[PDB]
RNA sequence: UGCGAAAGCAGUUGAAGACAAGUGCUUGUCGUUCGUUAUAAAUGGCCUCG
């Protein structure tokens, strides 16, 4: 499983140990384990063959307002 | 001798003071 | 252990965000309506719609075409209608959408 | 201006000086060399000064006028000084005319005030040796780390269409 | 050992053993390319537009790929959201009305209906 | 030192724009005959599908303005 | 010399422009303590006269 | 060159006093110098113990005649800079200030003597020209 | 910090209390104290009267 920043992978053989700015979402909608950020962003990742993974990612003039140094 | 032992001196004094489009790499799971 | 192979060669660039409307007027008052959406206007003619609702996930996208761009958006939301979204492409023309399709 | 104002610092017409200013306290070119310095043409000796070989400078040199020299000496340190630049072929003159005119130049009644110029001019040199080793050394490290470390495949499908 | 990209009528494919762009595509159509469909083999092409499906064959010739257009007619009127390959041969194409058929390079199927 | 006779004797016996130009061609949509000048007609499917083109004049307008030379883009 | 030396070491790196630039840099440097070299011998030199 | 460098690479394991005579070896050539301290001196403690031995040796004797163990010291700091001030230990420290002191009389020791030098050149040059 | 020349020669950078954060424990802080000679970083730059 992978997001546009993240990629993670679950095995479904084993079950997991028990132990601001979006909608408070009070109304209705309608009416074993890897993780890992290093790769961002993410176009797309999927497997070449069963040991090789294929992750892609993303590799103007701007208005000057200097940041003060000292 | 002495001129190229002061100077050798010298050197070591003031030392003293002194990304990839396609990358291979393997994850750890 | 599994190689990776971190590919760079593949170049997508998104359009200058060029417009922004909600589907909604904002009333403190009321609690959220299900329905709010954000119009995403580009400078290469694509509109995407996006739901502010769980985090922000994108529901659907207007694809543009070649020379065609976006610099307006207006939502229209009359009671009991569906939401009927305009835009303007830089031309003599105002383009309402189907939002169906 | 306002009398609250501070007087700024102008240095207006004034002249700068430096403590060290003690002036108040075949193919040889010999005969053009004696021949300019005893005339102060710049011009006839500039031509003498173009000389880059070693071997006339000695012979030219050595066959001077051993009074001329001493001439010679104070106006190598005038044109080293207007020119640092041309510093290092300088001290090759001043270096043959020293070693060959040594013995004369023991027997001169006095030295430092009409070698004065030399005498500074060949002391800001030394002065300036502490602070490059410093930088060559500096310069050493970086360079010694640095030292060490589509129309062909185009499918364009009007033409195809086209043929 | 293919990585295709589309973007603005443009596709591009490069292969990876060190990654070599055996071929690029370019297209008529002023309208952005949807979706791209690549069959299991990689030898059939499936280039989606909402206005219009067109299916590319796709055949390697000296570290290349040569491409033909094959014809089908029913794809070239037919509209797509979403493209996907059954097999070698055979696709699904769910139309911009959600209409779900099979075409074997249509076969309509059954969808539930949607409570207002 | 001499030639191998094989090395002599092996010797002896051995011894874009217009495709540019042609897609404006094809490009142009119309030309002149004559006092005449014919126009072509372009489908009804690609003014319905899209939006039409924008203008340039109304919208490269904005673009210099966003990018003058007094703000200093840089 | 060194400011700008000793803030860009890693863009040295992927720059030969500027490598060429301190190589040059380093001869005339090199040049310009040699001619200083001299200028301590003869000034000793002078004096030994006086 | 392997063995001595293999000896060496045994005995900063075992701590031995004999990394000098090691260091001192007259088979260690510049190349090899440099391959040495790239390849095998991975380790932080490694470099401080080469550091606080060479450092001593030179402090002791500034004007030793062998160029050695300068040529160690001196690739040993260009490409382990990073690595050597990295080291938090108080005596390593303590080492270089007292090789400062050490090298920094001897940067005022040159001066002088290249006067000297060039003192005594015009005598040989001047003798030699009464000789001719 | 002491001495001295400017070069340098010697010697330091401790303890307690309180607060915050993370998870009784860990880390960081102090318009708190006792004792010893003892990086920064809120987009934030200087008027006018010819």
């Amino acid at each position: 499983f992978w997001g546009a920043t993240w990629i993670s992978r679950i095995d479904f053989d084993v079950d997991f140990p028990i132990n601001g700015l979006t909608i408070t979402d009070e109304s209705n909608f309608m009416n074993h384990f890897f993780f890992t950020d290093k790769y961002k962003p993410l176009l797309f990742v999927d497997l070449i063959s069963s040991n090789e993974l294929a992750i892609i990612e993303r590799n103007q003039k701007a208005f000057i307002q200097p940041k003060l140094v000292f | 001798k002495q001129v190229e032992i002061a100077e050798r001196n010298t050197e070591l004094w003031n030392l003293i003071d002194t990304l990839p489009t396609y990358t291979m790499e393997y994850l750890d799971i | 252990r599994m190689i990776v192979h971190r590919c760079r060669f593949v170049d997508f660039t998104p359009a200058t965000i060029t417009s922004l409307a909600f589907s909604h007027k904002s009333n403190i008052n009321k609690l959220t309506p299900s329905d709010l959406r954000l119009a995403i206007g580009r400078s290469n003619g694509n509109i995407e719609i996006w739901n502010p609702r769980n985090n922000w996930f994108q529901e659907m996208v207007i694809e543009g075409g070649k020379d065609r761009s976006i610099e307006g958006l207006c939502w229209s939301n009359v009671n009991g209608e569906s939401l009927r979204l305009f835009s303007i492409g830089g031309s003599t023309v105002v383009t309402e959408w189907d939002l169906a399709t | 201006k306002d009398l609250a104002s501070a007087t700024n610092y102008v240095e207006g017409n004034a002249r700068v000086t430096s403590g060290d200013n003690f002036k108040h306290v075949t193919g040889t070119v010999t005969v053009i060399l004696s021949q300019a310095l005893q005339s102060n043409d710049h011009s006839l000796l500039e031509t003498v000064l173009n000389n880059r070989d070693e071997r006339v400078i000695r012979d030219t040199i050595f066959r001077l006028k051993p009074a001329l020299a001493v001439i010679l000496l104070e106006r190598l340190a005038e044109r080293i000084a207007r020119q640092t630049h041309r510093q290092g072929p300088l001290n090759v003159w001043v270096k043959w005319c020293l070693i060959i005119h040594g013995g004369y130049l023991v027997s001169i009644p006095n030295l430092m005030s009409t070698l004065s110029s030399l005498h500074s001019t060949l002391k800001r040199r030394s002065d300036l040796l502490p602070r490059l080793l410093a930088l060559d050394a500096r310069l050493d490290c970086t360079i010694n780390k640095f030292k060490t470390l589509e129309d062909d495949v185009e499918y364009n499908e009007e033409l195809d269409d086209a043929g | 050992r293919l990585v295709v990209s589309w973007s603005e009528s443009t596709v591009k494919i490069w292969t990876m053993g060190n990654y070599k762009l055996v071929c690029k595509l370019t297209l008529k159509d002023d309208q952005n390319i949807s979706t791209c469909s690549l069959s299991p083999d990689g030898q059939v092409l499936v280039v989606g537009r909402p206005s219009t499906t067109k299916v590319f064959h796709l055949q390697p010739v000296g570290n290349k790929l040569k491409v033909t257009k094959l014809d089908n007619d029913l794809l070239l009127r037919t509209s797509t959201k979403l493209v996907k390959f059954i097999d070698n041969s055979k696709i699904v194409i769910c139309s911009c009305e959600d209409d779900v058929f099979i075409v074997d390079l249509p076969q309509e199927v059954e969808l539930l209906e949607v409570t207002s | 030192a001499e030639l191998p006779e094989e090395l002599l004797k092996n010797i002896d016996q051995k011894d874009k724009t217009k495709k540019r130009k042609t897609l404006k061609n094809l490009r142009k949509d119309s030309v002149k005959r004559g006092k005449f000048r014919v126009q072509l007609l372009s489908t009804t499917q690609d003014s319905k599908t899209l939006p039409p083109k924008k203008e340039s004049s109304i919208i490269r307008s904005k673009d210099r303005w966003l990018n003058r030379k007094a703000l200093n883009k840089g | 010399v060194a400011v700008v030396l000793e803030l860009y070491g890693n863009t040295l790196e992927s720059s030969p422009v500027l490598q060429e630039l301190m190589i040059d840099l380093k001869t005339k440097v090199r040049h310009e303590i040699h001619k200083s070299k001299e200028a301590q011998r003869i000034e000793g030199m002078l004096q030994l006269l006086t | 060159q392997v063995e001595i460098a293999n000896i060496l690479s045994s005995h900063l394991e075992a701590n031995s006093t004999e990394i000098l005579d090691d260091l001192m070896s007259g088979s260690w050539t510049e190349p090899e110098i440099k391959k040495f301290i790239l390849t095998k001196i991975n380790t932080v403690d490694h470099l401080s113990k080469i550091f606080l031995t060479i450092s001593k040796s030179i402090t002791q004797n500034p004007w030793n005649e062998e160029n050695l163990l300068p040529l160690w010291l001196k690739w040993l700091l260009t490409l382990k800079s990073g690595e050597l001030n990295s080291i938090k230990d108080k005596h390593t420290k303590k080492n270089c200030k007292h090789l400062k002191s050490a090298l920094r009389s001897s940067e005022e020791i040159l001066p002088v003597l290249l006067g000297i030098q060039g003192r005594l050149e015009m005598l040989r040059r001047q003798a030699k020209l009464r000789e001719d």
